[PDB]
């Protein structure tokens, strides 16, 4: 229903206490107003970098929202998108 | 190889959400620059951009937008509030083959209605969608004002030169895969899930699949390729194994390397 593809996993494998990325990615949304949250324990990690809005040759439209952390023991990831109204909250998974 | 210089433009007027306008821009996989309404300055989106990049390409990078701008996205704001109008996408991009020979097109893929497939080497803009006054509209804008056509033609495979001599490094880099293989806990649409993930893979030019006694396993393979952060790239391919033994499976893969 033009409803957002998403996306949540890390760089590389999860190695407690060593460094990584955590990755949320939306594809194939129609209205192409967009928010994306990185949650780490419910809440939303800051000084996060989003890619710039864009779509592929087949006019779907693309964003990417990134953030350096060091997965802990105890320590949970998620994604709140806020897509046309609606949070949905995709969790690493 | 094929090397082919995009910008992909989204036009928005009176969004409350977006800009009016962005500008993205990429050497081939690599995005190189990005620009929005906002901003009021092109950025650049690579290191090497930034630095084995001259400034003059900058400053008329900088005019170029204004040209999309003032020649087209001006022009047409009229139509689009009157069709209703929400958003346009716009891919203009130029392309050396092999250097057999050169295509540079413009395309607008209007929303509602369809794409407009302008190609600037004959200069005559087709209807991929719904034909309306818009087809037309802008071959003319591109027939009229030939040093426009200008700047979306020949500047673009010079520029496209500059960009590849800049990035050649950055695409021929080969990041090198690492193939992991998961048994994934029991979903609700397949019962034994097997995926095989391979992340950090620089040229996008791969070949994996599952194998059953060297069979190729094609019936519940669903395959997923997302980006990476530092413009790598990440594949998943997942199998309902079914209640067979995993041992069976396998997951060949072949990466450049
Ligand atoms: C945000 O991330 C950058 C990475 O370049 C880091 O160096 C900076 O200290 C962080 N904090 C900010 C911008 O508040």
């Amino acid at each position: 229903p033009g409803s957002p593809n998403v996306q949540v996993y890390t760089y590389k494998l999860i190695k407690e206490g060593e460094s990584n990325v955590l990755l949320c990615h939306a594809k194939d949304f129609s209205p192409p107003n967009i928010k994306l949250e990185l949650l780490e324990n419910g809440r939303i990690i800051p000084n996060t970098t989003q890619s710039d809005l864009s779509f592929e040759s087949d006019w779907s439209f693309k964003l990417t929202r990134y953030v350096e952390f060091t997965p802990q023991s105890g320590y949970k990831y998620s994604c709140m998108v806020t897509h046309n109204g609606d949070s949905k909250e995709i969790q690493l998974d | 190889g094929s090397h082919t210089l995009q910008y992909l433009f989204i036009y928005a007027p009176q969004h409350p959400d977006l800009p009016e306008l962005s500008m993205s821009g990429m050497l081939d996989d690599l995005q190189i620059e990005y620009y929005d309404s906002s901003l009021k300055q092109i950025q650049p989106r690579q290191q090497w951009m930034a630095s084995k990049i001259t400034e003059d390409y900058w400053q008329e990078q900088n005019m170029a937008v204004d040209a999309l701008q003032n020649h087209i996205f001006r022009k047409i704001a009229p139509l689009v509030t009157i069709l209703g109008i929400r958003y346009i996408q716009v891919l203009w991009k130029c392309t050396v083959e092999n250097s057999q020979n050169t295509t540079a097109f413009v395309k607008l893929n209007v929303h509602g209605l369809g794409v407009v497939d302008c190609d600037l080497f004959t200069v005559r803009c087709r209807g991929l969608g719904v034909f309306s006054v818009l087809i037309g509209m802008i071959e003319d804008i591109l027939k009229n004002d030939p040093t426009f056509i200008q700047l979306l033609n020949p500047r673009c495979v010079e520029n496209l030169q500059t960009v590849l001599r800049a990035g050649k490094t950055a695409l021929e880099r080969k990041v090198t895969p690492q193939v992991l293989v998961f048994e994934r806990s029991s979903t609700a649409e397949m019962s034994t899930p097997l995926l095989c993930l391979i992340t950090a893979f620089y040229p996008r030019t791969i070949n994996a699949t599952w194998l059953r006694k060297g069979e190729p396993v094609s019936e519940d393979l669903t395959v997923m390729v997302l980006p990476n952060h530092d413009a790598t790239y990440r594949m998943e391919i997942l199998i309902d194994i079914k209640n067979n033994d995993p041992s069976n499976y396998y997951c060949q893969v072949q990466h450049c390397s």
